[PDB]
């Protein structure tokens, strides 16, 4: 089930058994490759690099396409994002709730919600320090975050 | 005899010069010629498959196997109107590493030079053609197991009458045994 | 049914499960070549798609995105690609 | 049954069911043992002899009793294997 | 959150075995479920078995044959020397005459009667009888 609701929701993605590229893609690994750099380089995710690839260039996995995956490719080319994507979204999260919650102080609510969400950052943040994605000095502090994201 | 297409392990070309000879009168071809000069083979075998039929087995280095896969169907063909009688795939040499036991400085294996995954690939490009969509492996009774690939259903018309030379060769330089089947549309 | 047959279920039955819970799991959804008319070229929007595409020579909307399809606009010819 | 030298040391030998491979106890009094009849090729007269099934009190009390006995009834050769 | 998948599997044969039904699903496939399958399989309790391959963690299709009482797992994997496996003989099967207990020791998966006839110990997988 989720980690801090009460849903065991099942929905996600099915991948395809057949890991082939289509004969009807006529697109090869390193135009595909520029795409993903300019798609890069406009100011997009890896997510949404591969939701716009998906949605209107018939690129259904680049895995299958390149041989290797978004972050990889923008590694290689040096211009992968300083955080990782998903802890910088948590942080966005929580400077937007912390910023609501001191002028509404009476939202208890708002006030679980941020806790749930800084215990996410927390455990996130230690899994990449332990893979040498964050530095081993790293730490979320509330109070210089905001001039980190957004 | 002309081997000029043929790299080896250092020495031995041991009376294969029949393929080599028979791409060198597919030099001066129709449209051939782009994409045929700057790749080659590394060994092949004249198998027994089957009853009395034979069945020849083609072994390509990796990029240039993906390089001979793009112009395959066209190269078979004329390749077994030459040799007929005989039916002609194209396999990888695939370099299998061993299991490394708790017996200098060894570098980690790659996962794909291990034999699972090579047995998997080399049991993809045997087919080329058609697509593998599924597997099937059955133990029957006795410690035994019998693989069952599912071929796409839309190469039966080009692919129907080779799965018994499939089954040989991939029993052949393999050692399991497989049957394939082309199931409905899914 | 104590002798059902798990193994090689009718085609039916296995259109009619969760993309999951089938005995290989396949997606719902599917690419296709769309066409608008006043223009040449078609464009190749995926099923299920979020973005709001657009025909790169022709600045004009193909697809509006939905809780679960795209929803094509006014009069345009697809064609299921690859099935 | 069958001590080291070679005799049957057993009151008896019970059925088991011919659906689910269960013993079919001495104190199970829903459990049934129906034959069927079988007929010639030529005129569908009945020969004199029949096909046996028995049925444990479990599988007849869940209702797959009716299934089961089909089912055996087409592995028997009776009556259609295509119905 | 699923600890032990050779768990499941068990129960799962377990479960439909006491239904009455003729063949299971097994959902999430590994080798130890395929060799502690083997070992019941060529001891008679089961049918044949089929694994079905996609690319996660595959499935398996066990034919069932009637001959089946209980086939639990034991919850972790106990050190068994071979002068302790008369204890777990005793507390683990109905009898000296029939049922199994599979361990895993250095020369495979097996069970006990061969693991005494190898000369071998291991850890407890389970038992079936």
């Amino acid at each position: 089930g989720r980690m801090h609701a009460p849903g065991k929701g099942l929905s996600q993605s099915a991948l395809p058994y057949r890991r082939s590229v289509p004969t009807w893609l006529k697109l090869t690994s390193d135009d595909v490759k520029e795409q993903i750099y300019k798609l890069a380089k406009k100011g997009l995710t890896p997510s949404q690099i591969g939701v716009i690839l998906r949605d209107s260039h018939g690129v259904a996995q680049v895995r299958f396409v390149t041989g290797n995956k978004i972050l990889r490719i923008l590694k290689s080319k040096g211009l992968a994002p300083d955080l990782p994507e998903d802890l910088y979204h948590l942080i966005k999260k929580a400077v937007a709730v912390r910023k609501h919650l001191e002028r509404n102080r009476k939202d208890k609510d708002a006030k679980f919600r941020l806790i749930l969400i800084e215990s996410r950052i927390h455990r996130l943040a230690r899994y990449y320090k332990t893979k040498r994605v964050l530095p081993p000095n790293w730490k979320y502090e509330s109070s210089t975050a905001s001039a980190l994201v957004a | 005899s002309a081997k000029i297409v043929k790299p080896n392990g250092e020495k031995p070309d041991e009376f294969e010069s029949g393929i080599s000879q028979a791409l060198l009168e597919l030099e001066m071809n129709s449209d051939l010629k782009a994409q045929l000069r700057e790749l080659n083979i590394t060994a092949a075998k004249e198998i027994e498959v089957g009853g009395g039929r034979k069945a020849i087995i083609i072994f390509v280095p990796v990029p240039q196997l993906k390089s001979f896969q793009k112009i395959q169907v066209r190269l078979v063909r004329e390749l077994e109107k030459k040799f007929s009688g005989k039916h002609v795939v194209f396999i990888a040499q695939r370099r299998i590493l061993p299991k490394p036991t708790r017996k200098k400085n060894k570098q980690k294996r790659p996962r794909s030079r291990t034999l699972t995954a090579v047995h998997d690939a080399i049991l993809e490009d045997l087919v080329f053609p058609s697509e593998i969509v599924g597997k099937r492996i059955r133990v029957k009774l006795d410690g035994s197991r019998l693989i069952k690939v599912h071929l796409d259903k839309a190469q039966q018309n080009n692919v129907e009458h080779k799965v018994e030379t499939f089954s040989g060769v991939y029993k052949k330089l393999t050692g399991k045994d497989v049957n394939f089947e082309f199931p409905e549309f899914q | 049914p104590l002798a059902k047959d798990l193994l090689h279920p009718s085609p039916e039955e296995e259109k009619r499960k969760h993309k999951k819970k089938r005995l290989v799991q396949s997606p719902n959804s599917y690419f296709m070549d769309v066409k608008c008319p006043g223009c040449y070229k078609i464009t190749t929007v995926f099923s299920h798609a979020q973005t709001v595409v657009l025909c790169v020579g022709c600045s004009t909307v193909l697809c509006q995105p939905t809780g679960g399809k795209a929803r094509l606009t006014e009069g345009c010819s697809f064609r299921r690609k690859q099935h | 049954m069958q001590n080291d030298a070679g005799e049957f040391v057993d009151l008896y030998v019970p059925r088991k069911c011919s659906a689910s491979n269960r013993i079919i106890g001495a104190k199970d009094h829903a459990s049934i043992q129906m034959n069927v009849a079988e007929v010639d090729k030529v005129t569908g007269r009945f020969n004199g002899q029949f096909k046996t099934y028995a049925i444990c009190g479990a599988i007849r009390r869940m209702g797959e009793s009716d299934d089961s006995i089909l089912r055996l009834a087409k592995a028997d050769g009776i009556v259609s294997k295509n119905f | 959150v699923r600890m032990n998948v050779l768990a499941d599997a068990l129960k799962s044969i377990n479960n439909a075995e006491k239904r009455g039904k003729r063949q299971v699903l097994i959902r999430p496939c590994s080798k130890v479920i395929v060799r502690f399958l083997t070992v019941m399989m060529k001891h008679g309790y089961i049918g044949e078995f089929e694994i079905i391959d996609d690319h996660r963690a595959g499935k398996i299709v066990v034919n069932l044959t009637g001959r089946l009482n209980k086939c639990g797992v034991i919850s972790p994997r106990f050190d068994v020397q071979l002068k302790d496996l008369e204890k777990w003989q005793n507390n683990l099967l109905p009898s000296r005459q029939f049922g199994f207990i599979v361990l895993t020791t250095s020369a495979g998966i097996m069970d006990h009667e061969e693991a005494r006839r190898k000369h071998t110990g291991g850890k407890i997988l389970g038992f079936f009888f």
